[PDB]
């Protein structure tokens, strides 16, 4: 499933405040339970990487975010090797689980889809 | 747009739009393709008298401009005038090729073109690998043949050369029956063929040249492996359209359908070609581009290319003989139409440019071949009429399960045995 | 030759073409060496025998 | 020697009146040699599949 | 370089089992893998030292087998090595096979790893039952007759496949020296199988728990992971050990210590345990073709779930829902198989049905719905427009 489809549907839910009472909550206590944070993880972090839309979103981002991403992963593994979780005051916070990575994705998923349709585009005459 | 040709002893031919300057010019239907293995570079070391230092001089003092070209099939001799001038460049013309055809020859004035024709053949042999491998392809895809002829001629031929053999081509070549003069820029019709029909003498009318044997296409290769050269220059191609064949849009379409390409221009990477997708991966070549050349008994459709990615030659080619496949089987709409519109746009750049001389040359070997030419919009009516199918039908003919001839220089390791390149000019079928 | 232009016109024999010519080649190859093979051994054969027996 | 002057040929060039006569040739051996195999694998794979169906000695007839 | 890098054949020992980088948090459900290699030499070394006082004529295997635990020196404890390892080899593989499904081994890009996986498999099965049939008790004549017999459903040459397959007019002689024959020769196929197998394994790495990149930290195979993976191959050892001394025949059917009888079908019969899940399927569906069909689908539905989960994120670690659906299968699975050890009675047939559902809706219906909903509950989640 691409990201310009989950944000099609996400932002409907988003935007219609019938939906959006309802589910945020619902959506907010799942990604408590799921646990990534507890490791010190974004969820952006938690995307499969190996496809091409990935490794070109991965080249685009800028330094910084790029070694803190590092980190954040390599402190995930250590992590979950000592089968501890890290300490509370070091958990990210839902004000720092910010989609980072997404702008990059659906730009690149964008431009794949357009050269996908300009090498079939049909003519009329 | 204008194609007046009209013969009066000789046969003269013009095409004039007010532009600037006015371009006077004989043109033969003599070219490389008339010498022997033995005279190979006559015509070229004719040309370079006629630029030499002293007969340049005596041009540049009346203002005058001097151009040659030669080619396989024909050869021309071109001054380029400032407009009003349209007379004093057939006094050159005459004062050159009546006159002074007999004092261009002059010991120490061939001596000094020869010396300086050498050294300019072996620099093209020593560094202008991709002309190089292409005039190698005709070498070997039309073997013992007139098309195999190099037109600059060989250096052995070449330094073997002296003022009789210029003389006996010339006696032989230069004949009324094997010339068109040709007159571009904007000068009428009226004016420069009364200036013609002013003076008589005809000079040789009467002469036809020497007849010979036909141009074959022979499948075949010649491999110049060079380690110490940077890249590998490879051309590859099958035989093409002569002039005048019914195909000669059709092949020059199938050009343009994958077309030319260079790696370091971004646009160019961005181009509606296939065969892109396969070779920007792993960067399988600098450039390459596709060409029909056309003459008078043949040609050659095929592609030229450059690499430094010495080690994945075979795909390169692989790739792009898959593409050439999809020419008999399954080329769509989109591409033919694409083509079209690119091939417009490069046919009438060529057609209509800023510069006579070039008019005067695509003019007076048309004229040559077929007597008359065919106007840029009767092309285009041509052009325009092609369908899928007449595409398909071209290349199941030309293309599959075909001969090639291939020609290669520098690190050409990797470029595959004939058998396995020849082995992909079709696809296995149920 | 031009017996070959006139069926395959150039261009190679095809998979389909060789399995289904392999079938029929089966068959009526089978049959011309046993024709032969009987021949060669007339009056050897079970058959011939029985021809001359009755019981 | 130029390199542009291609060695001799013509002990080995079929003198090229019939064009597509060494391409005939060569696909008829070819085609030939793929019906041939066919039906010899097809006899090989037989002979074995045949192996595995009852044997001689154990069409009883009870 | 060093040695073990030059050498043609060291190198190859050395880029698979010494310097090979693994992800620093893999847990010990990636050393099942291991203990199948393990498993797959255990037979081939037990079987070969029993093949050599072994008969596989249909009047003589049976004694042949019982003159294996008798009269060979350490003979009962081959055999029963072999038996109890055999049932072991399928306890690792169901495991490793769930390693695979709930960390989302399966998805690109080691969709080749999961597909060749399959096959070996369908192979393990396959040879299993080859075996089983070498003994020749009751449960092995019947065994070879129900299971030669599922392909007499193929449509119009079909019952021409089993008389071909039995060699006869019913399993006889022909039957049992040809099931031998291939049993000996399936698991060298197998082997090279798991050739390809850590081929493809090889050019990608093993995955981890929590299922992004590895490449930021790797630790080498030697030392770390081979004094890991010792750790779980005695514990293996240690428990197999139990079964082979100390309760040999309590994965068995009593029935087997019958010679086969042609005429006669045990009111007992029921299939080896890793086999009745898969039985179960099949007897839900009251039809002949369909219920064959509809076993074998059940194997080969594995190979839809890298285009069925629909996640954008590999593994089940930070998915709630998909933890609960997984054991919900792992479960159903685990009643299947108590439902194939069932007699075909009243509320036993109808929760086999719908287990059966269960099973395939899994894959088809519940991963791909649960895994998009996941999708965008994690979206929604943390986008404030
Ligand atoms: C992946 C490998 C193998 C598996 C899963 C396997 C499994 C089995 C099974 C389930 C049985 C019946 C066990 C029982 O007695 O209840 C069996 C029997 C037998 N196997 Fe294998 N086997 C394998 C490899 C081999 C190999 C390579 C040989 C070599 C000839 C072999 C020879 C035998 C023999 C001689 C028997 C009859 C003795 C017995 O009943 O234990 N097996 N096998
Ligand atoms: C005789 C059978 C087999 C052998 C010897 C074998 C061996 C291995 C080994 C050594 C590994 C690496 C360590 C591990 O992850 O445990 C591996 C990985 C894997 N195997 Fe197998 N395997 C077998 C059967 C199968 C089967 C039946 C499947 C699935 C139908 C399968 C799926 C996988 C997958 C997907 C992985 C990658 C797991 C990951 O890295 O997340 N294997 N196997
Ligand atoms: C990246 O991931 C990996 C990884 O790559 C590896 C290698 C391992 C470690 C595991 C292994 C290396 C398993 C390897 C084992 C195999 C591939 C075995 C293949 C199977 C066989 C059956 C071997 C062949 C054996 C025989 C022919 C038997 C020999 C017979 C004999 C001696 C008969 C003797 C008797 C007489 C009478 C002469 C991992 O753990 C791992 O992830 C953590
Ligand atoms: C030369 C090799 C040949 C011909 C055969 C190999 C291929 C076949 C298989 O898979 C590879 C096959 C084992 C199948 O797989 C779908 C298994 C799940 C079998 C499941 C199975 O077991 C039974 C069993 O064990 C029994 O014992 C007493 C009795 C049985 O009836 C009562 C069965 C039974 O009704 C079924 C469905």
């Amino acid at each position: 499933q691409s990201f310009t489809s989950i944000a099609r549907i996400g932002d409907y839910i988003l935007k219609s405040p019938v939906l959006s009472k309802l589910c945020v909550p619902v959506a907010n206590q799942f990604i408590n339970l799921a646990g990534y944070k507890k490791l010190g993880l974004k969820f952006d972090d938690l995307i499969a990487e190996e496809n091409p839309i990935m490794q070109t979103a991965l080249r685009r981002l800028p330094e910084d975010e790029s070694y803190a991403r590092a980190y954040r992963i390599i402190r995930a593994h250590q992590t979950e090797l000592t089968h501890h979780l890290l300490p509370r005051n070091e958990w990210i916070k839902a004000q720092e689980d910010v989609p980072y990575l997404l702008p990059y994705i659906l730009e690149a998923e964008a431009a794949a889809k357009e050269k996908d349709e300009l090498d079939n585009i049909e003519v009329s005459k | 747009a204008e194609v007046t040709q009209l013969s009066n002893g000789i046969v003269v031919a013009t095409e004039h739009n007010p532009a600037h300057t006015a371009s006077v010019g004989v043109v033969f239907g003599s070219g490389a393709a008339n010498e022997n293995p033995y005279n190979n570079g006559v015509s070229n070391l004719w040309k370079n008298i006629f630029l030499s230092k002293e007969n340049s001089a005596v041009a540049a003092k009346e203002g005058l401009a001097l151009s040659s070209n030669i080619s396989r099939d024909f050869q021309s001799y071109i001054v380029s005038s400032l407009p009003g001038s349209t007379d004093k460049s057939l006094d050159f013309l005459n004062q050159s090729f009546i006159q002074q055809k007999a004092n261009l020859l002059s010991s120490s004035n061939f001596e000094a073109t020869k010396k300086s024709v050498l050294k300019q053949v072996q620099d093209f042999e020593d560094n202008d690998h991709p002309n190089r491998v292409l005039e190698h392809l005709h070498s070997t895809a039309f073997q013992n043949t007139p098309l195999s002829l190099p037109t600059r001629g060989t250096l052995e031929s070449l330094e073997n050369l002296v003022v009789a053999d210029l003389e006996s081509f010339a006696n032989n070549h230069f004949l009324n029956s094997n010339a068109v003069v040709v007159g571009t820029g904007n000068i009428k019709h009226e004016d420069l063929v009364n200036s013609i029909e002013s003076k008589n003498l005809s000079l040789q009318t009467g002469t036809k040249p020497v007849l010979k044997k036909k141009a074959a296409f022979l499948g075949s290769e010649v491999r110049l492996r060079d380690d110490t050269l940077p890249k590998a220059w490879i051309s590859l191609a099958v035989e093409g359209e002569p002039v005048n064949s019914p195909n000669y849009f059709v092949a020059k379409l199938a050009a343009q359908i994958f077309g030319s390409y260079n790696a370091f221009e971004p646009a160019s990477r961005l181009q509606g070609i296939k065969l892109l997708d396969n070779i920007q991966e792993y960067q399988l070549c600098d450039n390459f581009n596709h060409f029909s050349l056309s003459y008078k008994d043949s040609g050659l459709w095929g592609f030229s290319t450059a690499t430094r990615n010495v080690t994945m030659i075979d795909d390169l080619i692989h790739f792009t003989l898959k593409q050439w496949n999809r020419l008999t089987i399954s080329v769509t709409d989109t591409e033919v139409e694409r083509a079209k519109s690119l091939l417009k746009l490069q046919l009438g750049q060529l057609y209509e440019s800023g510069n006579p001389v070039n008019d005067a040359n695509l003019l007076g070997a048309e004229v040559l071949i077929k007597g008359s030419k065919l106007s840029l919009g009767e092309a285009f009516k041509k052009i325009d009429a092609i369908t899928v199918k007449d595409v398909k039908a071209w290349a199941g003919k030309r293309l599959w399960d075909q001969d090639i001839a291939i020609a290669g220089t520098g690190q050409i390791e990797g470029l595959l045995d004939y058998m396995r390149i020849r082995s992909d000019m079709s696809m296995m079928r149920w | 030759s031009s017996l070959y232009k006139t069926f395959f016109k150039r261009n190679a024999v095809f998979v389909g073409t060789i399995f289904a010519g392999a079938f029929v080649f089966q068959t009526v190859f089978d049959t011309a060496i046993t024709s032969w093979y009987e021949n060669h051994n007339k009056g050897k054969l079970w058959k011939d025998v029985k021809a001359r027996i009755a019981a | 020697k130029s390199t542009y002057r291609t060695p001799n040929f013509d002990d080995v060039l079929k003198e090229n009146n019939d064009a597509d006569k060494g391409r005939s040739y060569a696909y008829f051996m070819v085609g030939a040699m793929g019906l041939l195999s066919s039906a010899g694998a097809k006899s090989t794979v037989e002979t074995f599949i045949s192996s595995m169906t009852a044997t001689a000695d154990v069409l009883a007839m009870a | 370089m060093a040695f073990r890098k030059s050498n043609v054949y060291l190198s190859l020992v050395n880029s698979y089992i010494i310097d090979s980088p693994q992800p620093s948090s893999i847990n010990y459900w990636w050393n099942m893998g291991s203990l199948l290699g393990l498993c797959l030499v255990i037979q081939i070394v037990t079987g070969i030292f029993m093949a050599m006082h072994y008969s596989s004529n249909i009047e003589l295997a049976f004694s042949s087998v019982e003159h294996i635990m008798r009269d060979v020196h350490n003979g009962y404890i081959l055999r029963y090595l072999h038996a109890n390892g055999a049932s072991f080899f399928f306890m690792v593989m169901f495991m490793h096979m769930a390693k695979g499904l709930y960390y989302g081994s399966y998805r690109s890009p080691r969709v080749t790893l999961w597909n060749v996986g399959v096959i070996i498999f369908t192979l393990t099965i396959a040879t299993a039952f080859l075996g089983y049939c070498c003994v020749y008790g009751q449960m092995s004549h019947w065994g070879a007759t129900v299971i030669t017999n599922l392909f007499s459903a193929i449509p119009f040459v079909g019952n021409d496949i089993v008389s071909w397959l039995w060699g006869g007019f019913s399993v006889s002689n022909p039957t049992i020296q040809r099931f031998f024959a291939l049993h000996y020769l399936v698991p060298f196929i197998i082997a090279a199988m798991v050739i390809m197998h850590l081929m493809a394994l090889h050019i990608h790495g093993s995955s981890n728990p929590l299922g992004i990149t590895g490449n930021l930290d790797r630790i080498p195979m030697h030392s770390y992971f081979i004094f890991k993976d010792l750790v779980t191959v005695f514990l293996f050892m240690l428990i197999l050990a139990l079964f082979v001394f100390y309760s040999p025949n309590t994965l068995g059917h009593p029935d087997n210590y019958i010679p086969g009888n042609p005429l006669v079908t045990p009111a007992s019969i029921v299939p080896e345990w890793y086999l009745l899940p898969f039985y179960a399927i099949l007897r839900s569906i009251p039809d002949k073709l369909l219920g064959v069909i509809t076993m074998f689908a059940a194997i080969l539905v594995l190979l839809v779930l890298p285009f069925t989960d629909r996640s954008v994120v590999r593994g089940n670690t930070f998915k709630v829902l998909s933890k609960f659906f997984f054991f919900i299968f792992v479960f159903n699975f685990v009643l299947l198989g108590q439902i194939g050890a069932c007699h075909v009675e009243v509320p036993y047939v109808l929760m086999g049905q719908i287990a059966t559902f269960i099973y395939f809706a899994y894959f088809l219906i519940i991963v791909p719905v649960i895994s998009t909903i996941e999708n965008v509950l994690f979206y929604i989640g943390r986008v404030n427009k």
